[PDB]
């Protein structure tokens, strides 16, 4: 009857739409590979899908995926077994090499830009007519570490225009020059910043940008990955 | 502990925020509201500009007057007595008209009519809305999905009170206005069909139900764990991969052995929460027209 | 084997237990102790429901059903086949389901990110507790758990509401269905939103967060923002369920009778309770 018709008709719709939901979000990381880098044998049953061309506003180009992937950065692993499935570990400082949870990913050396094709990221100085309409203004605090060593001192807030939002605090550190902390990644006090991630020790390690009133996607990864990588790595200086 | 980004520490404001341009006839955008610092803790602070147009006017103007005709239809329930409609809100009901008119729009106010006037308001209400969703999206050149996404919710509500009731022969097939009285039908429903629970559809609509809440757990939960690395930004990770859209990938793949891209989850998403009421459409219009008892059907298949 | 960017993260530690020794994988899959500890529960538990299946004596899995003891043995234990079983089946879904969450938050170590994922688990987690143990418990047998059976378990469902009347009337279970609705009304939208951006009319250029803002603003007045939806989506998901638990944890334990009549609190308030019209005067 009609009924059977129509679920027997429905089961069928439902598995070319998961074969079209999956062979989708094989456009990123694919085709595998194995831990050398030559591709696998056995990349499942689902082909690779058709590419597709992304059209970049403010003529920054377009993006076919699939497309060749490259890491286009050196990896510092070494494996630590004879077969496949095991760790590779870091042959330096892993914080210092960007591996592991402190990996960044070769973005574009190019800031993101708001709907008009202006910086979406400014730090609050340069972004005329904002301010902290509440909570605490951390701007002057101090920055503790882990360790709980004073660290440097919050002289500027980075704030996200089009979204109205506050991204990385820029620090002052003792030498003078200053870092981007992200927004996320730390806790505001009513008299200090706290950093769990990274111990007071650290801070001068992360990575620099180039422009002082501007961050690069690939800035952005490089920093939020070294602090996020402090987690597991600075560990040994972490009290509490 | 860690900060966890459910609620922001730091508010940050600056000139509101007129939006983009493109093709938008901006005489019809109003002007910018107020600022909640309540919703700006959550999201975002800004209230407005909102965009006016015919279709919205028309929209608002027969959504207010459904509401209304329904609402003067309970205060002359209530004996006009402020006290009563308080105590009775949930009880008192717009029935459609009895099964004696079939489809005829001749049934007496006090029998029927006032529910096919409310529902003719509601009608073009909701097909104007919809109208404006796809125009908005037009005139900024965006994609239409959101205009086909709610035509999937529109086809519940096509079912419910306009096309079911019409291939059964009478409006009195159709939901009445009411609070108490609408949970009432629903449960009947079920009752005279022999248990939605046999009904296939019915028992797939619950699948993506239950599963569009475990997919936004699990979407928004992991955008927040990657935030720190700028997940959010989703355009831009679509259009550059950064290691947010990487660590989300991979914390998946290590989970349960495969995963999304960025653009890929949001497409399980669509699909996911739009099948709910797609099936579920279905499951209730081959109710009582093809179908008169889901058990009886259930044991033969036919 | 690896996506082409996967090497770089599979770097040793993280682990909760057991230093080094199970931190490794299995194809894409993570193992951890606790990959060890979900296999062993999950291999237990299918064990136990073939073997109901063969005492019950069917081997179709529209038929195979798994029963709690029945109410006479209270929460004690009971005989295998007349309800020990299930007990056990249960004592394994959960060690299963903890385990689960548990290597999820090794995962989330080794990668560096936030814990919101297990997290949210921990909800569906809680729910299936509620209606297997916590109600149960309170109520005083097992024999109020819900069987394991693909259609019993409905029956369950249809059974255990009609007990109280239309179980709509349950207050809690209105709250619940809220959220269920409203969720899925906010993940049809944002996944459309993104995706409408990200996918612009032909030819045109990927359209912006801004006009995703924009969009918003000249539909309904307002936009929670990028940041926002995804807090809102996490939010509703998790209430949903914190609802759904509320509305049977109370259900047999504080109220017993029919929910349709808990709403005669409102109406007999004593300043309108007798003023005569409407529907109850
Ligand atoms: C009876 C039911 C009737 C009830 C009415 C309710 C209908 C509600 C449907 C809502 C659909 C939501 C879809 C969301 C979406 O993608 O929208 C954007 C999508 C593109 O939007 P755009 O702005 O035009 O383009 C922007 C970009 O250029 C392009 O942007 P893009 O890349 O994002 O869009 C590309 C998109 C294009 O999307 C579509 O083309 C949409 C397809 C609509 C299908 C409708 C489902 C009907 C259900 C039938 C169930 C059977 C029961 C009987 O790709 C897909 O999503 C492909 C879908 C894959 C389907 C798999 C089919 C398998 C067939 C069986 C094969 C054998 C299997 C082997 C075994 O919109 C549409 O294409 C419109 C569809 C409207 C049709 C409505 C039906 C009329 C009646
Ligand atoms: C929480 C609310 C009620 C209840 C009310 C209902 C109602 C009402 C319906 C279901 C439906 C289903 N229920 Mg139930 N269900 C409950 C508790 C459970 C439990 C549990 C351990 O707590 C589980 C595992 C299930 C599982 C299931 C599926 C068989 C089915 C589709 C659900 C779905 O799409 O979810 C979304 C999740 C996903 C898409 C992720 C993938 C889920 C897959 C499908 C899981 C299948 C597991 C199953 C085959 C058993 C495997 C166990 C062993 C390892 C073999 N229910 C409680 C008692 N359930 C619907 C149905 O059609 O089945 C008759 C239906 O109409
Ligand atoms: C006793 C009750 C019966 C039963 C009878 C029914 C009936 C009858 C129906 C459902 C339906 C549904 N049931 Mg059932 N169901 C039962 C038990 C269950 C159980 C359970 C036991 O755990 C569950 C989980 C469900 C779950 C569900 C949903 C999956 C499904 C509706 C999806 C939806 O989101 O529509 C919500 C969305 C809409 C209604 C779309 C409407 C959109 C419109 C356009 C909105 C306009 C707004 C308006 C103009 C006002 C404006 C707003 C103001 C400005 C604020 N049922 C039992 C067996 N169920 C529906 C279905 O699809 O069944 C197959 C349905 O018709
Ligand atoms: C006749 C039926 C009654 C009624 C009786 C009940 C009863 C009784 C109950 C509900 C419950 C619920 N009802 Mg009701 N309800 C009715 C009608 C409805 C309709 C409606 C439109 O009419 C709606 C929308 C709902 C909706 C809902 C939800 C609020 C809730 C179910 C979801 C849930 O609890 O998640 C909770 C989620 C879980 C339990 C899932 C847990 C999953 C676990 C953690 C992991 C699964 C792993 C699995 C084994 C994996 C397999 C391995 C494979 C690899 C996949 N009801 C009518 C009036 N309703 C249920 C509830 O609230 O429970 C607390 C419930 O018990
Ligand atoms: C795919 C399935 C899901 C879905 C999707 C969906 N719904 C949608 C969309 C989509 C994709 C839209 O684009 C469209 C939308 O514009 O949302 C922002 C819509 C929408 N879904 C809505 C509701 C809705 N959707 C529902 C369900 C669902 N929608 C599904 C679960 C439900 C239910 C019953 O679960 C409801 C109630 C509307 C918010 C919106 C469509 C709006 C519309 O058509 O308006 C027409 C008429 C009016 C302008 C009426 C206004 C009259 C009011 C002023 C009266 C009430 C006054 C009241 C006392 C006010 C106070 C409220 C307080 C909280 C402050
Ligand atoms: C809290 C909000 C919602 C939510 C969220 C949620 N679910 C989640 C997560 C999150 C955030 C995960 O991270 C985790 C996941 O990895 O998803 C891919 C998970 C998940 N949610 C799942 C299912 C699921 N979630 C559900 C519900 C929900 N999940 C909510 C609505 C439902 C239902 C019925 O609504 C189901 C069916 C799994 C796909 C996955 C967890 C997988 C897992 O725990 O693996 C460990 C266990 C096994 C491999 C099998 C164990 C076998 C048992 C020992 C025996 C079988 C016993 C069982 C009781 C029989 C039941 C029979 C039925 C017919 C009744
Ligand atoms: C933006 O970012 C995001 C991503 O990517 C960038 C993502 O991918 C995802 C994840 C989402 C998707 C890929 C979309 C599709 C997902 C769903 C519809 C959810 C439903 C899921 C399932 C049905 C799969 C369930 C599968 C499970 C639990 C695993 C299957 C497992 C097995 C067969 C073996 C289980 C493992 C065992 C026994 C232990 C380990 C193994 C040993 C041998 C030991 C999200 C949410 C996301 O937000
Ligand atoms: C870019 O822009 C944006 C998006 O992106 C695309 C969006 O998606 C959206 C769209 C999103 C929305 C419209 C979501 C808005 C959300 C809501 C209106 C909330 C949803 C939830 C509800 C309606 C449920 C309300 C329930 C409440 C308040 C209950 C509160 C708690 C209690 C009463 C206590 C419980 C205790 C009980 C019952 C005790 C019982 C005792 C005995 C039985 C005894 C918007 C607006 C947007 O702007
Ligand atoms: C404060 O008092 C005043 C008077 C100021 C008020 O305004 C108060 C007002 C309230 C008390 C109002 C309360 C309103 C509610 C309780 C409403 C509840 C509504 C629902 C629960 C509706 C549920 C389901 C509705 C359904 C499925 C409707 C479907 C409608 C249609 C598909 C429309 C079909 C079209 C018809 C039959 C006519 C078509 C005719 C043509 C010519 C095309
Ligand atoms: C978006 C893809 C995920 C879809 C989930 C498919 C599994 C649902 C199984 C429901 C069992 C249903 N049925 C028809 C017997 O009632
Ligand atoms: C109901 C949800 C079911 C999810 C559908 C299962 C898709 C499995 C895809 C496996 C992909 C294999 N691969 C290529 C990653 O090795
Ligand atoms: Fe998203």
């Amino acid at each position: 009857d009609l009924a059977s018709l129509a679920i027997y008709s429905f089961w069928i719709f439902l598995a070319g739409l998961i074969y079209y939901l999956q062979t989708e979000n094989m456009r990123e990381g694919y085709p595998l590979e194995n831990e050398d880098g030559t591709p696998a044998a056995n990349q499942g049953p689902f082909p690779l899908p058709k590419p597709k061309t992304f059209i970049l506003p403010h003529g920054r180009g377009t993006l076919t995926v699939p497309g060749p992937e490259s890491e286009d950065r050196p990896i510092a692993l070494a494996r630590t077994a004879v077969s496949e499935g095991f760790p590779h570990a870091p042959t330096g400082d892993p914080m210092k090499d960007g591996v592991g949870p402190a990996s960044w990913v070769a973005r574009r050396d190019l800031p993101e830009l708001d709907g008009h094709g202006h910086n979406k990221i400014k730090p609050m100085k340069a972004a005329a007519g904002f301010h902290v309409s509440a909570g605490k203004n951390p701007i002057g605090l101090p920055v503790r570490g882990c360790d709980l060593e004073i660290a440097g001192k919050v002289v500027d807030i980075w704030v996200d225009i089009p979204e109205q939002m506050a991204r990385f605090l820029e620090v002052e550190l003792k030498d003078g020059s200053t870092r981007l902390l992200p927004m996320q990644m730390v806790k505001v006090q009513s008299n200090r910043v706290h950093v769990n991630a990274l111990s007071s020790d650290l801070f001068a390690g992360i990575p620099t940008i180039k422009s002082p009133t501007e961050v690069t996607l690939l800035e952005e990864d490089k920093i939020c990955g070294y602090v996020a990588g402090g987690l597991m790595y600075a560990a040994p200086k972490r009290k509490s | 502990a860690e900060y966890q980004n459910i609620f922001s520490q730091v508010q940050v404001r600056g000139p509101a925020d007129l939006g983009m341009t493109e093709d938008v006839n901006l005489a019809n955008r109003s002007g910018v509201g107020p600022f909640s610092t309540l919703l700006g803790w959550f999201g975002n602070a800004q209230l407005g500009p909102i965009y006016l147009g015919s279709l919205g006017v028309l929209s608002l103007f027969s959504g207010l007057m459904w509401f209304f005709t329904i609402g003067i239809w309970f205060w002359y329930q209530a004996g006009w007595n402020p006290a009563v409609f308080l105590r009775d809100l949930f009880f008192f009901s717009l029935e459609p008209p009895a099964p004696e008119y079939g489809l005829s729009f001749a049934a007496p106010l006090k029998e029927g009519g006032l529910w096919l006037i409310a529902s003719f308001f509601m009608f073009v209400a909701v097909w104007s809305w919809w109208g404006r969703t796809y125009l908005r999206a037009q005139a900024l050149g965006m994609g239409k999905h959101t205009a086909w996404a709610f035509l999937s919710a529109i086809w519940l509500w096509m079912v419910l009170g306009f096309i079911r009731p019409i291939l059964m022969g009478s409006w009195s097939e159709a939901v009445p206005y009411g609070i108490f009285s609408h949970l009432d039908w629903t449960n009947n429903f079920s009752l005279v069909h022999g248990n939605l629970f046999y009904n296939p559809f019915h028992g797939l609509s619950i699948a993506f139900l239950y599963g569009s809440a475990l997919l936004f757990a699990m979407h928004g939960a992991t955008i927040l764990a990657v935030s720190r690395f700028g997940g959010e930004r989703e355009l831009e990770q679509i259009a550059d991969r950064g290691t947010a859209a990487e660590r989300a990938a991979l914390f998946w793949r290590w989970t349960m052995g495969f995963n999304a891209t960025m653009e890929g989850i949001h497409r399980w998403a669509i699909w996911m929460a739009v099948l709910v009421t797609l099936t579920g459409g279905i499951g209730i219009l081959l109710s009582g027209t093809v179908v008169d008892n889901w058990y009886v059907w259930g044991q033969n298949h036919g | 084997a690896l996506l082409s960017f996967e090497r770089k993260y599979r770097v040793p530690g993280g682990t909760l237990v057991g230093g080094n020794l199970f931190d490794f994988w299995v194809g894409p899959f993570y193992v951890g102790f606790f990959g060890v500890a979900t296999f062993f529960f999950a291999a237990l538990g299918i064990i136990l429901i073939a073997w109901s299946a063969v005492l019950q004596g069917t081997w179709n899995p529209q038929l195979i059903s798994v029963y709690p003891p029945a109410l006479e043995y209270g929460l004690g234990g009971a005989p295998l086949a007349k309800g020990g079983l299930w007990q056990i089946i249960t004592i394994c879904a959960t060690g299963a389901f903890v385990s689960w969450a548990l290597r999820e938050v090794e995962i989330c170590r080794k990668l560096g990110i936030g814990y919101h994922i297990p997290f949210a688990f921990a909800f569906a987690i809680l729910a299936y507790l509620t209606l297997v143990l916590f109600r149960p418990v309170m109520m005083g047998a097992w024999g109020y758990a819900f069987p394991y059976g693909i259609w019993t378990h409905l029956d369950w469902v249809s059974n255990t509401g009609y007990t109280y009347g239309n179980f709509h009337y349950n207050p809690a279970h209105m709250i619940a269905i809220s959220f269920f609705f409203t969720n899925a009304l906010a993940l049809a939208l944002h996944g459309a939103l993104v995706l409408s951006a990200a996918n612009p009319e032909k030819g045109k250029e990927m359209r912006t967060p801004d006009h995703q803002d924009t969009f918003f603003r000249d539909l309904v007045g307002y936009s929670i923002g990028t940041l926002g939806i995804h807090r809102l989506g996490l939010l509703l998901s998790l209430s949903a369920v914190f609802f759904s638990a509320l509305c049977m944890i109370i259900t047999g334990t504080i109220w017993f009778d029919q929910w349709v009549d808990w709403w005669q609190w409102w109406v007999k308030l004593p300043w309108w309770a007798n003023i005569p019209g409407g529907i109850n005067g």
